[PDB]
């Protein structure tokens, strides 16, 4: 499984496939990705 | 890291260097534009005080 | 000018067929296949002349 | 007879085409020697860009409209023409079909997939030997029936029947001969969030009457008696459960369900509500 | 009008141009994406075989490089996965496609080009950045300047074509 | 945004200017041109950042992450 | 890049624009053509016989194009018929034919 | 050195617009080309070349270069080769030449 | 990075800060010293960790 | 600096002067034309996939999508979905060999790069699982760039 963020109460869902696309506790179907947990090296100039 | 301003100006220490030379302009290396006199546009400059006219 | 043209040929009786190289059709995804308008075109010549000779 | 080009490194020849395609380049490639195999490659996306087989199949045809110069006479000539030619071909029946289809699909609110593939269903019936009848109208139903159920929605039969009048019987009959059609050509959750959706129910009620539904399917005894019997006391456990008030009467004119049967199934279920709690 | 009198054809950069005092009139600074980008086909004499042979073995991914060779035999082999081969000796009778290096003259162009001096031929001196350099008395043939216009640059892919463009 | 850091030409440092500046501002209701006489601004080239700028940070920060 | 012919290489001269007659119609075409549909029945191939059959052109480069075999890249195409059992006016045409009507007598044509 | 007259100068405010060389500069050498004409496509994200229209055709005629115009018409954009018969002048020669 | 601000941004505000840069002769380059990427002999090592209270 | 040319200060370029972000969103979808041929969003096989393009799918997950914070460059796929194929249906090249699915992503430009900034997937209308992809790239005031 993923670990997916709810749209309107940003609560750590993680649901697997066949699961279809719905938030659980509310009914906001915007589910977020999140990000990397890999360090992202960036250049000052 | 360490670096100079060329890499990147990030590396500056220095800021405004201000540069001047011969207050009174006696060595000719400017000729003043006025409307109708430059003595009474062009204001003194402070390094004035270290010299004379 | 006999050799080249004649009254005669000026009325449409048989009508030529262009290849694909001049018309060329495509099958997008496999599902969705797009045809030319000419290619239409020459299915109603076909469904009209069938139709006509079918009536006769 | 053959006709398929097969690329192969007359260079390398040791092993079938394991090439690269350079679509920049407009040049395919092989991977190993660095030879290229062809030159002025042809696109599929640029040709597409100007614009259905699995409906319509291969068959062409073109509409016949009034032109901006024209006369109204030369119009209604070439659109008769049309009209002695339509019997050339059997599928008026289609067109016709899948309008009227659409105008019942259209008035139900029915997404376009369960409409795709109730006409994909009844171009799978349209006219065979088995069917021999049923007045177009069993067919149309049941075709939207069996597009209801593939595409994972819940529709009941009294909803279909309350569109159309297809007495039941006929349409039960037609339902299971269309189903057996369907495989020689080789559910009660979600109908929770629609009926509370009819009472205006908050998610927490519609997830608990989820629980309470999949509980009830487990514990047996009565096992269903249709479903739809077994969502509307669910329902009402759970509503009776918190304060919103509906009653029996309201609920019962409301999903058309008999008061003696949700009191019927509340004792039983006021029975079982001990395992039913989720917090 | 679209296929035969005119045609949208290969071999051409089109970007924006700027002005240069520090070249010369006829030369035309290019930059370096774009003389990689573009090529040349060179024909492979002895004059010049220790040359393309250098342009050879420095790849691709250099500007003094090279990008295809075509054998004698018309078959072209893609400098590109040729290192995984090994070795590719030239000889005489092959044509090289190389970079465009100094000392090419290519036509410079811009729309509407209602004049014949509206298009000219002109010596490419490789500068960086993406900005096509010229100088500025020649942006009075071309009635330009230097907000936002852009021009067409076409090469030639032949010898007799360059010589006759140089001449002419 | 949110305080240039150095300035755009000079490069002397004026981020920790701006938390005085406000509080010169709001304090002691001085002037624009007062309180970049008290930070120690004397070329305008610094003064543009200071005068010309439109802290939009604070009406980032009120979205809800 | 494309094969090499035996063929004597000339330019292109002297271009001469004519009619084209049924019989040369009849004579340059290889097919047909009678089924209105595209593809075949089976929604793969072509129809063979049909608005676009392989005894015309291909492309897709993969098919051969049976009757110039080579490839797309090299056909230059084929072309059909389609023979009527009743005469039809070119639009072009359509005003000459009736000034010719104007020109010559309706019965015994002189 | 000091300059000699004196420098209009003071703060101006600028705007930056949408234009910009990035999305402008390409060079296409060898691409893929259109499936109707077979000519080189239209567009910078299709990797598409220049169009050389007819005002420059009649540039290339006011200069009197015929081959840079054959060659620019020819091999740098599409050439195909067919044959023709000697009675009739057109492309219905079958050509089996394996 | 929670932040309203774009990542790149942040490091090129973090650019633009100001160093010490006394004893800096002693410091050998980044390219001048043989090591793989860093070393206590070429740069100096800093972090920032922020959470609103 | 003639005819209207104008001279920038670079060490004010390096300061942060004019320097501008620019969001380009790519937004993808899947679709099922007749319910037997379904679009999936998920990372392509090098083995059993054909019409790959020659893009680096490293930087996809196990969905087929780049999560936000990677770092991506042109000729990079962000969205990778395949379509179903039928073996009697075209039998190109090796189409008789991979036997599955069809490549069908949707890669980045190819002159493009930057920082995936946001990606979201939503059901859409009729309750198609779309997804939607916000790159950031800051651009630098080149020579080249118009004021
Ligand atoms: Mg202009
Ligand atoms: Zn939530
Ligand atoms: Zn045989
Ligand atoms: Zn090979
Ligand atoms: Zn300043
Ligand atoms: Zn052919
Ligand atoms: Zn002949
Ligand atoms: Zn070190």
């Amino acid at each position: 499984t993923l670990k997916y963020i709810c749209a309107e109460c940003s609560s750590k869902l993680s649901l697997s496939r066949t699961d279809a696309v719905r938030c659980k506790d509310c009914g906001h179907r915007i589910l977020l990705k999140a990000r990397t947990k890999r360090l992202v090296q960036f250049e000052a100039r | 890291k360490k670096g100079i301003a060329k890499e990147h100006a990030k590396w500056g220490p220095a800021a405004a260097i201000e540069f001047e030379y011969d207050p009174w302009n006696k060595l000719k290396h400017t000729d003043y534009w006025y409307e109708q006199d430059s003595a009474k546009e062009w204001p003194q400059s402070k390094n004035c005080e270290y010299e004379d006219p | 000018n006999e050799v080249f043209s004649r009254p005669e040929w000026m009325i449409l009786t048989c009508l030529p067929v262009p290849p694909p190289p001049v018309r060329p059709s495509i099958s997008f995804n496999e599902s969705q296949r797009g045809e030319d308008d000419l290619t239409f075109k020459l299915a109603d010549i076909l469904k009209a002349n069938i139709s006509l000779e079918t009536l006769e | 007879p053959n006709l398929n080009i097969v690329l192969t490194c007359p260079e390398c020849k040791v092993y079938p085409p394991k090439i690269v395609e350079r679509f920049s380049e407009g040049d395919v490639v092989c991977a190993l020697c660095g030879l290229v195999l062809s030159d002025k490659l042809v696109d599929t996306r640029s040709e597409w860009r100007t614009f259905n087989p699995l409906l319509d199949g291969n068959n062409l045809s073109t509409r016949i409209g009034k032109g901006e110069t024209t006369d109204m006479r030369f119009t209604k000539e070439l659109n008769k023409a049309q009209g002695k030619n339509v019997m050339d071909k059997k599928d008026n029946e289609v067109q016709a079909a899948f309008a009227k289809i659409t105008m019942l699909c259209d008035a139900a609110e029915l997404p376009k997939i369960v409409k795709d593939c109730a006409k994909e269903a009844y171009k799978l019936c349209h006219d065979e030997k088995t069917l021999k009848g049923k007045s177009m109208e069993s067919i149309m139903a049941a075709s939207i029936l069996i597009g209801c159920r593939r595409a994972e929605v819940a529709r009941t039969f009294k909803e279909i029947q309350s569109l159309i009048h297809v007495k039941t019987k006929e349409f039960g009959k037609t339902l299971n001969i269309m189903k057996n059609i369907l495989r020689g050509k080789s559910q009660n959750l979600t109908y929770i969030p629609r009926f509370c959706s009819h009472l205006g129910l908050p998610m927490q009620v519609t997830t608990s009457a989820e629980y309470t539904a999949k509980k009830c399917k487990e514990i047996k005894e009565i096992a269903g008696k249709s479903p739809i019997t077994i969502a509307v006391v669910s329902i009402y456990l759970n509503i009776l459960l918190f304060q919103i008030p509906i009653t029996a009467a309201k609920v019962g004119q409301t999903l058309q369900v008999t008061e003696g049967t949700i009191k019927s199934g509340y004792k039983i279920l006021y029975e079982h509500r001990d395992k039913l709690v989720d917090p | 009008r679209g296929n035969l009198m005119g045609k949208r054809v290969d071999f051409s950069a089109r970007t924006v141009i700027s002005g240069d005092p520090n070249l010369e009139l006829d030369q035309v600074g290019v930059p370096k994406s774009i003389a990689k980008t573009l090529t040349y086909p060179e024909v492979v004499t002895p004059y010049n075989i220790d040359r393309l042979t250098q342009l050879v073995r420095n790849g691709p991914n250099e500007h003094p490089g090279a990008k295809y060779v075509i054998r004698d035999s018309g078959d072209r082999i893609d400098l590109r996965y040729s290192k995984r081969a090994g070795d590719i000796q030239l000889q005489y009778g092959w044509k090289v496609e190389r970079h465009i290096m100094d000392n090419d003259p290519v036509l410079f162009n811009r729309q509407p080009s209602l004049h014949k001096m509206s298009m000219m031929a002109h010596r490419v001196k490789v500068i960086p950045y993406s900005t096509f350099r010229l100088n500025l008395s020649v942006t009075s043939p071309y009635n330009a300047d230097f907000d936002g216009d852009e021009m067409n640059l076409h090469v030639p892919q032949s010898e007799e074509t360059r010589a006759e463009l140089s001449q002419l | 945004m949110i305080v240039p850091v150095r300035c755009f030409s000079c490069g002397k440092v004026v981020g920790d200017k701006w938390e005085s500046y406000l509080n010169l501002l709001q304090e002691d209701e001085l002037d624009e041109g007062t309180a970049l006489s008290r930070l120690g601004l004397k070329r305008y080239c610094c003064r543009r950042m200071i005068l010309t700028h439109v802290d939009l940070i604070e009406k980032f920060l009120r979205y809800n992450p | 890049g494309q094969q090499y012919s035996s063929a004597p290489l000339r330019t292109v001269k002297e271009v001469q624009f004519g009619l084209f007659s049924p019989e040369e119609v009849r004579a340059i075409s290889v097919a047909k053509i009678r089924f209105p549909e595209t593809m075949d029945e089976t929604q793969t191939r072509a129809k063979i016989g049909g608005l676009n059959d392989p005894r015309l052109g291909s492309i897709d480069r993969n098919l051969k194009c049976q009757t110039c075999q080579e490839g797309m890249n090299e056909c230059p195409g084929h072309f059909g018929h389609i023979d009527l059992a009743k005469p039809v006016f070119h639009v072009g045409f359509i005003a000459k034919i009736k000034k010719v009507c104007e020109c010559v007598c309706m019965h015994c044509g002189k | 050195k000091k300059l000699m007259a004196q420098i209009f100068f003071g703060p101006t405010y600028y705007q930056r617009l949408r234009h910009m060389v990035d999305d402008k500069i390409h060079a296409r050498a060898r691409g893929p080309m259109q499936v109707l004409t077979r000519q080189p496509v239209e567009g910078r994200s299709r990797d598409g070349g220049l169009r050389f229209g007819e005002m420059e055709r009649d540039c290339m005629i006011a200069h009197g270069a015929a081959s840079f115009l054959k060659e620019r018409l020819m091999e740098a954009s599409d050439a195909f080769r067919v044959h023709i018969c000697g009675i009739c002048g057109l492309m219905t020669v079958i050509a089996k030449l394996n | 990075n929670t932040t309203v601000l774009a990542d790149e941004f942040i490091a090129h505000r973090l650019g633009l800060i100001p160093l010490q840069s006394m004893d800096i002769e002693q410091l050998e380059y980044s390219r001048d010293c043989f090591c793989e990427d860093h070393c206590d002999k070429c740069s100096v090592v800093l972090t920032l960790q922020a959470f609103g209270e | 600096n003639q005819e209207d040319s104008m001279i920038m200060n670079q060490s004010s370029i390096d300061r942060g002067l004019f320097r501008s972000l620019f969001f380009r969103s790519y937004m993808d979808q899947e679709k099922k034309y007749g319910m037997s041929i379904t679009e999936t969003f998920e990372k392509p096989q090098r083995t059993n996939t054909l019409r790959m393009k020659h893009g680096t799918y490293d930087k996809l997950d196990d969905d087929g999508l780049i999560a936000p914070g990677v770092r991506v460059s042109g000729e990079d796929v962000i969205i990778g979905k395949t379509t179903p194929i039928s073996p009697d249906e075209e039998e190109l090249g090796q189409r008789t060999a991979y036997h599955s699915k069809r490549d069908a992503s949707t890669p980045l430009r190819s002159t493009e790069n930057g920082i995936v900034d946001q990606v979201l997937v939503t059901t859409n209308q009729d309750g198609l699982k779309f997804v939607k992809v916000r790159v950031r790239t800051t651009k630098i005031p080149q020579i080249g760039d118009k004021f």
